[PDB]
């Protein structure tokens, strides 16, 4: 975590730092995205 | 329904109160399974008890 590292998701390669949220996810929501398609919120499978 | 193949199941269990008709209200529903069947479907039945 908090690294500008290079990011090879499912479906967002891109370049960011992870951090800390305080939002409350979907259990079936794998990511999340901005309003103007920005996917800017990803979920961890195995650490919830 | 099934698009490309790819079949959703879309889960909602929500308690109610009714006698004879259908609620008149609003939810969502959300995904349980996915079923990757990749066949082609045309028509469907309900079985009951």
């Amino acid at each position: 975590k908090n690294k500008c590292v290079n990011f090879n998701f499912n479906g967002l390669t891109g370049t960011g730092v992870l951090t800390e949220s305080n939002k409350k996810f979907l259990p079936f929501q794998q990511f999340g995205r901005d309003i103007a398609d920005t996917t800017d919120a990803v979920r961890d499978p195995q650490t919830l | 329904k099934n698009i490309d193949g790819y079949f959703k199941i879309y889960s909602k269990h929500t308690p109610i109160n009714l006698v004879r008709d259908l609620p008149q209200g609003f939810s969502a529903l959300e995904p349980l399974v996915d079923l990757p069947i990749g066949i082609n479907i045309t028509r469907f039945q309900t079985l009951l008890a």
